[PDB]
């Protein structure tokens, strides 16, 4: 070790090799008439099948003493259970299949976005397709970078919280719909506006916090491609894990605050 | 919109997510929750005697 | 002026977040300090922490929505 | 120039959210601290929070008015 | 420039909502903490909290009336 | 130009209100906290409250004066 | 103003990264102090910190994407 | 440019008062709190608060005269 | 794109090696501690049953 | 109006550094105060201090890289 | 053109007096609080308070001088 | 030549002389009336100046007493009825043969000429009595005394130079701002609107009159210490 | 610009005010000191 | 534009020093307060204070070097 | 423009004192409060205070030299 | 001027209204000081 930090490996084709930026918001892969399949939907399937396979492997021959995949699955599930019970101890059972799967889907979606080939591998500086007459559309885009997936999660969560806020405390909802006297009347409209904002805020938060990370990884691959984006690879791993956990946490916290 | 929002794609993603929710509830969530409650009930039975 | 709407969107997003960014931090820091001081009172203080966070986030999302409308 | 109304709306929303965001943050932090130090006063003191917070929002809402008047 | 009246009207409200927005927050937080530390002094701090809020809101109203004058 | 007076007036009012709002907020919060800690010196600290607030308030008035010299 | 979009994409990220930075700083300071005073609750309240942090960063992230939506 | 002297004097008189306002607020709050802690030291505290305020207020005054030098 | 794929694959491999040399041991220790605790708990339950 | 890329880069750097600087300053101050209050719980404090520092410096790097893009 | 010198003088006077103002405020507040805690330490805290006031006022006076040179 | 500020300064001088002569006409124990008010004010100021430094409280007291008694009455003269309305002429009353309706009663501190006099006299006071009992160490820059102590020793000197400038500027600025605010609020609504500003103006004038003497004595105290 | 003659006249008036105030208040300060 | 490079240099030096002008101040204040509360933890607080100061001066130096690239 | 270098000098001076102005104030206040809480720790603390004051001063001086280049 | 006359009237009314309350405590304090002097 010593002080052998030379960083000469960092001085390898600083910006001549990789393309300039090459980023976009959403694209279409199609492949079937009717539904315009996207690259995000491809990952949203390759993660869904991955999660299902992981579940089958973990629950394969459930033993009394945990081992391996069963053990880590039990640890994750019970940690999430305790985390949600810390907020509300009554609706954990009902809200768990949705909130836990939000976490388990968003986590693997974000972590798949850092797999090699997310932007390098695609279909029809100059990459490869650009040598031909057709543009290079990238495959394997992280699903959380899609505004059709994050908004789907947000609207599902909003429907869930509204359903369980109307199934409890009665259909009054006088705290936000309308109040007769006091400053609570003025507070109610602001609360309604915030509640309407809430799914938009959640979807925009997830989509931005993943898309900006992917764009950062690509652009810092553009300049000094080797050994410089390692700390930011780590930071984006952590940010993916966070944005996975906090989405679940916020869904359950909003559910609890709606019930109360 | 130019930001890639399409109702059919959003509906397809919602359907995929719901199918994931139900499958995971019937494949991982129920068995693992059953095992955890089994462990807790075994602990309670042991501390009973 | 050959792209003034871009500056409008930038100002709507940029200026609408420097206020709520401090407010959310102050709210959650106060909540954490109160939790540490009195561990018992947790399930009820978070109820007000989150309504404050919701109001501040609504204030920021106002600017975000205004920026998107100019973008549209 | 031409799109001055857009930057006007942007400035209105952003600078109307700059102040009230920190105001909400400080109000909720103080209320939370008071709850943690003395829960029994809650039913009174949180009211003094609300009759305060709306007042602060009454500033940002004003900006939102200028957001729509100029906007539309 | 043609929309300079619009940007002025927006700027007045936006910049006048920055100061009082934080001032009301600080006043309410301080009064709330004082209430929590001593509930027996309720009225004698509510009056001064309202006086300070009135001062900051008066500054905000001066800003709003200047914006209305520019708007008109 | 044709409307630089309007933006001048708005800028003067808003920037003259940005600081004094926070100043008055801090003054009132500190005075109320001191009253709550020790209620026997209320008239002793309120005397130093108002004569502080004016010191702050005058600054904003300064800006207002310039505003009423510009739009006029 | 042929390069005004560059100023726009600069302001979109620059502004909107000031408030969240101070928010994250305040969050970490408050959480660290709280767990320093009450170590036994460190494993509990950190989850509340890591929420709020991202909240603030959310606004900062809203600054970046618009910048990327302005630059590209 | 035509009419830049108006925005110049407004900018001077406004920006000169966003800092000293907070300074006067902090000074008065600290002095009042210190008087609350130890009432018998106020004769040695006020004599340092006032000379503090001037040391702050003069800065804002450096705006006004400059504004009056720009305006007139 | 045979110039950014090499950049990602090398960088991803370095990140994986760093995590395996910095986080694999603590998480393995935590999982082993969980396994030991649960196995001792079920062993104690069986012994009380016995 | 060439050369606007220069002011764009400068604006991005400055406005993305004015926030994270204060954020990491507050983080280090809080961590060092908690360590000074009691030194036993140190590693479980430096961990979160460095996590927050990394987050805030990551915000600063967001600003720096988006500025460097305008540069090259 | 034809007035940027006035804007420069205004900006120098303004921006050069919003940091030193808060600095003087915080210095005097801290010094007065230290006086209230310990009176005998006055001779040992007035010196350093005046040193800090001299530094910040030197920054502000340098700003004023730079502004006045632009004028003449 | 003279301006309209000098006539108000002279009338304030006449008022002060009349009050002092009335107070000193009948000097006896147990004061009651105007002499009681003047004695109470003087003794309160004496205690206030003793709190900073009791060594020079009995030495520079008449100077600061004159400063206060002049600036306070000059500021209060600006809010009296007739100020800013009575015209000498070298809609308005003087519209015919228009001469801008020059206000006869202009507050003494509302100019750059009178207010600079107190600033320069305070400057020569601190320079004189600072050098009286300190020798070269009064304005000593301490060149590298405690590690390039000259740098801090230099930046403090310009602060001393601008302190009278700051004092005079602040007095003129607050007086002029109060007068213009009164005129503007009068123009907006002629009755019942400037009521929060009428009492604010006199309070600010009195506060600045007191703070001028307080700041001068503080500068004198820190000059010898 | 500022009229130096007006400033000199104001300074002379202030000095005369100080002299008159000192002459009149020498009796009042002495009376206050003797009484208390 | 014949002068925009100078304004960019000024912005890059000035902005980007506000953050590393308050961050360093808060760091040193916290460090000296922790020193005063506990004199025997001097090394373990001084090292972290210097670490934070270097972290903030990293942003300051980045802004300076970007200004140098703009200037030269 | 032709007077833009004057605005550059003003911005370099004006923005270069906002950060250090608050930083010196916070450092001096913290050091003086630590001295008041414990006089015996003054000496060491003073040194660190002068270490803190110098650092931020450099970032003010880093602005000043720009005015000594752009200005002349 | 009619505006100037109205402004002077409003100023006199406000001055009297404030001065009544100010002088009440001022008169009380002056009487107390006179009584405590002897």
């Amino acid at each position: 070790v010593g002080a052998l930090i030379i960083s000469i490996a960092s001085r390898f084709f600083l910006y001549t090799g990789p393309p300039h930026v090459e980023v976009a918001a959403e694209v279409i892969f199609d492949g079937i008439p009717g539904f315009p399949i996207t690259n995000s939907f491809v990952v949203a399937i390759i993660i869904d099948i991955f999660v299902i396979a992981l579940a089958v492997a973990a629950t394969r021959n459930l033993q009394m003493v945990p081992r391996g995949l069963q053990n880590v699955m039990e640890f994750i599930l019970e940690s999430l259970y305790n985390l949600f019970r810390n907020i509300n101890a009554k609706y954990v059972a009902t809200a768990f299949p949705l909130v836990a799967t939000i976490f388990l889907f968003v986590l693997f979606g974000n972590w798949f976005g850092l797999l090699p080939g997310v932007g390098s591998i695609g279909v029809c500086i100059h990459d490869t397709c650009a040598a031909q007459g057709k543009k290079l559309v990238p495959l394997f885009r992280a699903p959380a970078a899609d505004l059709n997936f994050t908004f789907a999660i947000a609207v599902i969560s909003f429907v869930f919280i509204e359903y369980w806020g109307f199934r409890a405390l009665g259909p009054g909802y006088l705290k936000k719909f309308f109040n007769t006297n006091g400053i609570m009347s003025f507070v109610g409209i602001i609360e309604f506006i915030s509640e309407l904002v809430k799914p938009f805020a959640l979807a925009f938060r997830l989509f931005g916090n993943i898309f900006a990370g992917e764009v950062l990884l690509v652009v810092m691959a553009f300049l000094v491609p080797l050994l410089l984006p390692l700390p930011f690879y780590g930071f984006e791993v952590f940010v993916g894990f966070i944005q996975a956990l906090i989405f679940a946490l916020l869904t359950y916290a909003f559910l609890n605050i709606a019930v109360t | 919109e130019a930001l890639g929002i399409n109702p059919t794609l959003f509906i397809a993603q919602l359907i995929n997510f719901l199918l994931l929710i139900f499958i995971l509830r019937a494949l991982l969530y129920r068995p693992v929750m059953n095992l955890l409650n089994e462990r807790t009930r075994r602990i309670e039975e042991s501390v009973r005697d | 002026m050959e792209g003034l709407n871009l500056v409008a969107t930038a100002l709507a997003v940029g200026l609408g977040a420097i206020g709520p960014g401090v407010g959310i931090g102050i709210i959650v820091s106060g909540a954490v300090q109160a939790i540490g001081r009195n561990p018992e009172i947790e399930n009820r203080v978070v109820t007000y922490m989150f309504i404050g966070i919701a109001f501040t986030e609504a204030l920021a999302i106002f600017g975000l929505v205004i920026a998107f409308l100019i973008g549209f």
